[PDB]
């Protein structure tokens, strides 16, 4: 539903477990865009200068390295509207020129969601609070 | 009584103390020890299978070949149609032989200490007793097993 | 000695920071960025104006938080890829092209914030190792000044 | 004699203790019994008649499962003594006594209990091992009917 | 091909065990349906009073607790057509009023075997015998 | 790109590594062909002959031995084009009559990448070193 | 003794061969395909009749070799088969059709290639078992042969 | 004296010892030696001149392809004793009195020759750790072209 | 003889016994501790590289360059062309160091003690030693290893 | 040569590497299956102990005469008279069967592999191959042994 105040703090969490510190983290991102790629290849042409034909090369792995990193920039934000903002904002101005559908800010997130789901499991996963919170990131990489 | 849950129990009982492969072949040299403990004289009335050596072939066939039989009739507690067509069956094949009514009593106790010895102190000594005279009405007939 | 960043200088540096750095705690990683800057600008003056576009002069302004964090985000970036070498080269690279279309950023401007952090480390990250850190540190950041003038 | 090696009487004794044991429901059994026996018979017909005292003209007589069960529960001490070729060997030449001092039985009939197991088995038995059974299975059916003409 | 007597016995079992018996359970489930909604999204709009947006929330495990607890009803009958019809038949004038379509007894067929096989392992799964015993089942609560 | 001298080694490799030596082949083949058939269910009515309805069965996994046990053969020869290509060569032959679509040709070669990945894991896994060489194997079986 | 192949046949069959048969080692396996099949000819002459359409006179035609490797190789799918064998069944009868619309092949043809075998894989196999290996190779050709004359 | 610390020169030699070793046939070893130099000389055609009595006229000569690895096979027995700087630095110390006692050799021949391995490596090896092996294979260069201009 | 078939063999054999890293050297000191036992004077012919001592870097550099280099040898195995090259190589590098072919039939023994030793039971000790004799003949040229 | 001190020597690994028990049957069957691959054909000449099948009873029970004497012989080499009548006796066993010597060859480099696959990297294979010469040229006589 709502990215509350105590969505945003299981969040936080549950993200910076599942994006590990460093050692699970080039499986993290391999699956996610194993997943993007598969479920629209059709993307996979915006990343044409990052080799978006391999996701296994190193090029490319660093370009996702890229992303998740930048999607850790703003949930690392999700408790601070104000520097938030400022963040997702100088994001925005960065994926303008890139010309992307707000359908592919969504199938990125589902991607996340089934990356993170992924790697702390099921059982625990909180979807209606992965599913509200990443809307706001995306809604703000979108401009608004 | 041996009211169809406490067959469905003694089976289950059952099955887990007799084990499959060679845990067959163990249970059953420790209930026959326990038979011919309970009642050395027992021991005689098999010589025809080489009952002089417990560990020779011939009675571990025997062995084998009994509680083989226990096993399949406790199998059928749930059928009183094929329970009683096979436990007739064993009474035809036990009566010419001529045995004294009381070794079945002794089978009974031989049977109970190795089952609960196996399965835990969980035993249901009870179920046991009844569902097993059940099987001794119907081998041997005497009216000690009612 | 060598002084090459080693596969255990590697695992200990990775382990301190994953620590003191996670998505877990907002409020670790700005106090640990705004030091970082403060640090520098404090011994390195004339470096303030190359963080204009990002208020640099208020370091509390909202635009330049989301400036610390993301510089520091991107040692972060970086030390998680001492683990797949080959990747932290195409990333370390496209950094440095990166750094060099922006004026007076210097190989020297790096060793500033070098001891920046060599002295705020650490304050927050227990059991440290400067001599290990640094080995690593600058694996990193002479992949960034590829391309730079002194 | 000689049956099976031990790590094959191994994987022959755990498949069929997973279809085969006292806390299995009378229901099973039963289907069992008849699969076995319908199958049995649609390969030997002949053979039908040999069942008359077990009540063959019914299958669903409470004489003849009890008959199917006594069959299966020493087809079940053998596979269970696989491991034991000393008491094996002599519950087989026990089984052999019996089946040939009984007229009619031909080892030709046998060989058909072999194929029906063989083939009824794989659909009770998760990842069934056709092999292992075979080296396993083969020695006790000619073991039992050795005599038969 | 057919749901003969032994295939019915192969059956029963390799359910019971891939069915656990409370542990693997809310996996079990959220296996399947997050396979019946991944082919059939279509689908989670008839579970909209169990939450079918998100399989995630008790309410839909509690659902999913209550659909994969009947099937069991009837797989557990599969030996006793009697009890067995007098249960796929409770069961049909159950399904009738909530419009499902054949098409769709059909991708849930799958998913449960696709969970059944994930939980017990392929090497050993019996398709020709679960494909003919679960249309049994489901021909029968579109009441034949 | 190139299925050049150094990536037909890596190849050899990888293939010998994944496909195993008997133990987790049955394994590694349901994985390929539970994924052509998903991607491509229509293929499964060209292995009437050999039950391609149900992959469970040993007739098909007999079939699927044939195939990657095929496989084997040309991987094996990746290093030596006359007796590669007089294999490539005998198996053109065989796949005329069966009419085949190049296309299908290219469903086959993404599952067993997508089962060799999943074998030898992707952290490792050499896509346009895989991508290369297999479309070599398929561009000899289609006489070319 | 019996003479059946069991499953400690199987694995240690399974595991001698695994060693020197791969694809790892292109080179390995020709010089074993070739081995045995020069080994049957001078030993069955009249035998290279029936691989002529595959060059049987030209052992190194690249025609025989990507044929030897062929029938080698379908040994090796075989043996790997020993784990699953309901599976391995429906694969030695496709064989033994497939090995009977064949002309002079014979169940005394199998015998010789087995002698061929017997006396070649010692010699590059290292840990050969005769014994066990004979039991299993024979297991494998009592279900090609099926359909054959002696 | 040292080269690499432990953790490194162990993530080296087993990459190393995967693509590398006697039990590989000489079909591979082959198709290293050749696409190694041909890499080299596409880097600096100056130096193939270096080659004669190798016979550099033809690569594909049973005497160029034993030049190769025997070069192979002297960094072979370097990567493997990168745990024993004692005698790893006396058999650099060797191979440079070689190199060097020979005319024409230039240091930054080596360097391109470390290149080139970079770059042909990973093709063979999986998840090739640039790093660990630059930390490695450097003091390596270094140490056998200690004294060449 | 010594015929392809042997040849992929005593590869194995050999990549197995000799295996990487530490075990190189390992394996290379108990080679040469053999040689020296089985012909103590063997040792003093190589006062050049500190044979004094075998545990000095100096001396295990050598061993590490020998068998460093039986290693590529025998590598090569499967290549008439390229082996005869390299075997002919080292022929010039060792004629002038004028040794007596007797020591190449201990290097023979040792080398067989240790791959045999390190190996197990099912070293090939008739392929080994008709392989080594290929390896003796290409660089001593004595017709001692014919 | 085949001196006292290797005589001892070879006493020693041997008593070593046969072990004793199981060890035995164990370190036979292996020096055995060694024989046959080094030379199959040597295996037709066993037809007589059941050599169709080196599991079974004919045939382990001669591996165990043979490695049986082989030990006897190994530990008399220490008494050139007893060694020498013993020697003696076997050939005299043996001349009759008409048996080619080069086999005695094949024994010998089974023998060896063997011992040195159980014995370790410290086999001492010229004192083995020295005083294994000795009991070939024994039995056979052959002048190949000298
Ligand atoms: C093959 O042989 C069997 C022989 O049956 C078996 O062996 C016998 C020696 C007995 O020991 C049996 O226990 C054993 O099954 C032939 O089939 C059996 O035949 C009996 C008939 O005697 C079947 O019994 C049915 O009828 C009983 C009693 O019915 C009477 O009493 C009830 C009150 O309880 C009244 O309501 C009835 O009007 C009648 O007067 C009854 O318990 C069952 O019927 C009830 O339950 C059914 C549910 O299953 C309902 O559908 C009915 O409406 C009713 O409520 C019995 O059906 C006995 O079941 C069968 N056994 C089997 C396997 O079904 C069999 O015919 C022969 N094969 C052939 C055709 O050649
Ligand atoms: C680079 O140098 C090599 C030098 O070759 C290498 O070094 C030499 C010193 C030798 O030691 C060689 O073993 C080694 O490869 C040049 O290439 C070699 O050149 C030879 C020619 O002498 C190639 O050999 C071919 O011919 C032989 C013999 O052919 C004659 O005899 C056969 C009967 O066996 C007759 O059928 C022929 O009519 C002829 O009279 C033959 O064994 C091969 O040909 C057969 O096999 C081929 C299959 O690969 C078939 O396609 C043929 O139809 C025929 O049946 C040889 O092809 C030798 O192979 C090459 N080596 C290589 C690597 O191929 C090389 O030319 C030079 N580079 C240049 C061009 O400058
Ligand atoms: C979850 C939200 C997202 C975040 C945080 C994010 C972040 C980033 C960052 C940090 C960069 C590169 C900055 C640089 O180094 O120059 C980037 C590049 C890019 N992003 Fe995103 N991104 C997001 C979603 C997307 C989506 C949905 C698409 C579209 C399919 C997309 C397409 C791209 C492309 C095409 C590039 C350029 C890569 C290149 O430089 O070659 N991004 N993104
Ligand atoms: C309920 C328990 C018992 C069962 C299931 C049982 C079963 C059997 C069976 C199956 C046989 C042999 C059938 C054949 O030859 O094929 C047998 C034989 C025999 N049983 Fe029992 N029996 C039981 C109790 C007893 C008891 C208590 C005695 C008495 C001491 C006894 C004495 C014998 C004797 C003497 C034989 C003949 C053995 C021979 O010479 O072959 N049994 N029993
Ligand atoms: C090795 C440590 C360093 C890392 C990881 C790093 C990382 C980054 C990142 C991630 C950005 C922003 C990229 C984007 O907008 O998408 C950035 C921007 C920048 N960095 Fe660095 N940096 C480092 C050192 C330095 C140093 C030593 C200087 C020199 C004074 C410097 C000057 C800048 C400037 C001027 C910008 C542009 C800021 C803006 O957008 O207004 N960086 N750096
Ligand atoms: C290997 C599989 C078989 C096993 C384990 C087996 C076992 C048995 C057993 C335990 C009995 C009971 C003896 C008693 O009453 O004490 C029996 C009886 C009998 N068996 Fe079998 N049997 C097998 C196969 C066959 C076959 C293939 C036929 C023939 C078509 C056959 C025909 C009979 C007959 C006619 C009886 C006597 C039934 C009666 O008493 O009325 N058996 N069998
Ligand atoms: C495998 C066969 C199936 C069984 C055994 C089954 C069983 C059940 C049961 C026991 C309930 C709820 C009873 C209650 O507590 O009131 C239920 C509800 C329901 N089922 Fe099924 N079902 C099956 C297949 C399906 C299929 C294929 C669909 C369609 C997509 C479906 C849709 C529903 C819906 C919409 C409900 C109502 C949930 C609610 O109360 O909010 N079921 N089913
Ligand atoms: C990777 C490349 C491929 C190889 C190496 C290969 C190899 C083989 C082999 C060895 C056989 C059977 C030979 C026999 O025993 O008679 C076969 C049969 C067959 N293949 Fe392929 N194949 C490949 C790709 C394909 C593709 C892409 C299709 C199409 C969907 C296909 C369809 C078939 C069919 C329909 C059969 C006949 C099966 C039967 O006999 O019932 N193959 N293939
Ligand atoms: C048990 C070991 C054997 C195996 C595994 C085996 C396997 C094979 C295979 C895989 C093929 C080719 C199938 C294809 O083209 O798709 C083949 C072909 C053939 N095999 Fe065998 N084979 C064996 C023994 C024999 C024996 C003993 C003979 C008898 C002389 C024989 C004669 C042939 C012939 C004549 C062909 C046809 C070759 C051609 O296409 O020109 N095979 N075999
Ligand atoms: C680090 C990598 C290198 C290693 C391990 C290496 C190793 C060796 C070895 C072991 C020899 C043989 C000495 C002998 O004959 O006993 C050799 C010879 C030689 N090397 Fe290198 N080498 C390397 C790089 C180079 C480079 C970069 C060049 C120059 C372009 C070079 C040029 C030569 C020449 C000219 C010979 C003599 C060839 C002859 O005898 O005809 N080496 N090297
Ligand atoms: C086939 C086995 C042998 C191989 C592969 C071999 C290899 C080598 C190599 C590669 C070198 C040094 C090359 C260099 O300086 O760059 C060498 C040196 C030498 N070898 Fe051998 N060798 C073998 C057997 C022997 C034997 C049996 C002797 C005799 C006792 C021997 C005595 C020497 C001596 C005296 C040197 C010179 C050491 C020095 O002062 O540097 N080698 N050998
Ligand atoms: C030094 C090693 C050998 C020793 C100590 C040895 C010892 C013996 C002994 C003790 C016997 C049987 C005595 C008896 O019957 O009581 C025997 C029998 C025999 N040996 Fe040897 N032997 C040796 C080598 C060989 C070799 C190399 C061959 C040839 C292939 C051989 C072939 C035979 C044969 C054919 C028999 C007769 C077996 C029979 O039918 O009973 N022996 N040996
Ligand atoms: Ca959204
Ligand atoms: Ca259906
Ligand atoms: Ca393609």
């Amino acid at each position: 539903s709502e990215c509350g105040p105590l969505q945003r703090l299981k969040v936080k969490r549950q993200w910076a477990e599942a994006y590990g510190s460093g050692n699970g983290r080039e499986e993290f991102g391999h699956f996610i865009w194993a997943n993007v790629f598969k479920v629209a290849p059709s993307a996979r042409d915006m990343f044409k200068r990052v080799r978006g034909d391999n996701i296994y090369t190193p090029a490319f792995r660093a370009h996702a390295t890229r992303v998740l990193g930048g999607l850790d920039m703003c949930v690392a934000l999700l408790d601070d509207e104000s520097v938030l903002n400022t963040q997702l904002a100088h994001l925005a101005s960065q994926h303008s020129s890139r010309g992307v559908s707000a359908e592919q800010y969504n199938v990125v997130e589902h991607a996340v969601m089934m990356g993170v789901e992924h790697e702390i499991g099921q059982n625990v996963f909180d979807k209606d609070a992965w599913q509200a919170c990443l809307d706001v990131i995306t809604s703000g990489i979108q401009g608004n | 009584d041996c009211n169809i849950l406490q067959r469905l129990k003694v089976k289950m009982q059952w099955a887990k103390a007799y084990g499959f492969g060679t845990e067959r072949a163990k249970f059953g040299n420790s209930l026959w020890t326990s038979i011919f403990n309970y009642a050395p004289d027992a021991r005689d009335l098999f010589k025809s299978v080489k009952s002089e050596d417990m560990r020779s072939p011939q009675f571990k066939a025997h062995i084998a070949r009994v509680i083989g039989g226990l096993d399949r009739v406790i199998s059928m507690f749930d059928n009183e149609d094929a329970l009683n067509a096979d436990l007739e069956h064993l009474k035809s094949q036990h009566d010419p032989r001529g045995l004294d009514a009381l070794n079945f009593v002794v089978f009974g106790k031989a049977l109970f200490a190795t089952v609960g010895g196996q399965f835990g102190v969980c035993f249901d000594l009870p179920a046991w007793e009844s569902c097993y005279k059940v099987i001794a009405m119907g081998i041997t007939g005497n009216d000690m097993f009612s | 000695s060598s002084n090459s960043c080693t596969t255990e200088d590697r695992r200990e540096m990775q382990l301190m920071w994953a620590n003191v750095w996670s998505a877990q705690f907002t409020g670790r990683r700005l106090a640990i960025a705004q030091a970082v800057f403060k640090d520098l600008f404090a011994h390195v003056p004339d470096a303030v104006g190359l963080f204009d576009r990002v208020h640099g002069t208020e370091i509390d302004s909202s635009e330049f938080k989301a400036h610390c964090i993301r510089v520091v985000n991107g040692l972060d970036s970086a030390i998680g890829l001492l683990s797949d070498p080959s990747t932290l080269n195409e990333q370390l690279s496209h950094l440095a092209t990166q750094h060099q279309e922006r004026a007076g950023v210097t190989k020297g401007g790096f060793s500033a914030i070098a001891q920046s952090f060599l002295r705020v480390m650490p304050q927050v990250a227990s059991c440290f190792n400067p001599d290990a850190w640094s080995r690593c540190f600058n694996r990193i950041t002479n992949g960034m000044t590829e391309g730079l003038a002194e | 004699s000689e049956f099976c090696s031990e790590a094959d009487a191994t994987i022959v004794i755990k498949q069929w203790n997973q279809i085969y044991n006292a806390g299995i429901g009378a229901k099973s059994r039963w289907t069992m019994g008849n699969e076995i026996f319908s199958s049995l018979f649609k390969l030997k017909p002949e053979s039908e008649v040999l069942f008359n005292n077990v009540n063959v003209a019914n299958m669903s007589s409470g004489a003849f499962h009890a008959h199917t069960v006594r069959v299966l529960s020493g087809l079940d001490m053998g596979i269970n003594y696989l491991n034991d070729a000393g008491t094996l060997t002599s519950l087989t030449a026990h089984l052999a006594a019996q089946h040939v001092a009984r007229t009619g039985l031909k080892a030709v009939y046998f060989d058909a209990m072999g194929k029906v197991l063989m083939t009824v088995l794989p659909s009770l038995i998760d990842n069934f091992n056709p092999d292992a059974w075979r080296n396993c299975l083969l020695p006790l059916k000619n073991a039992i009917a050795k005599g038969l003409p």
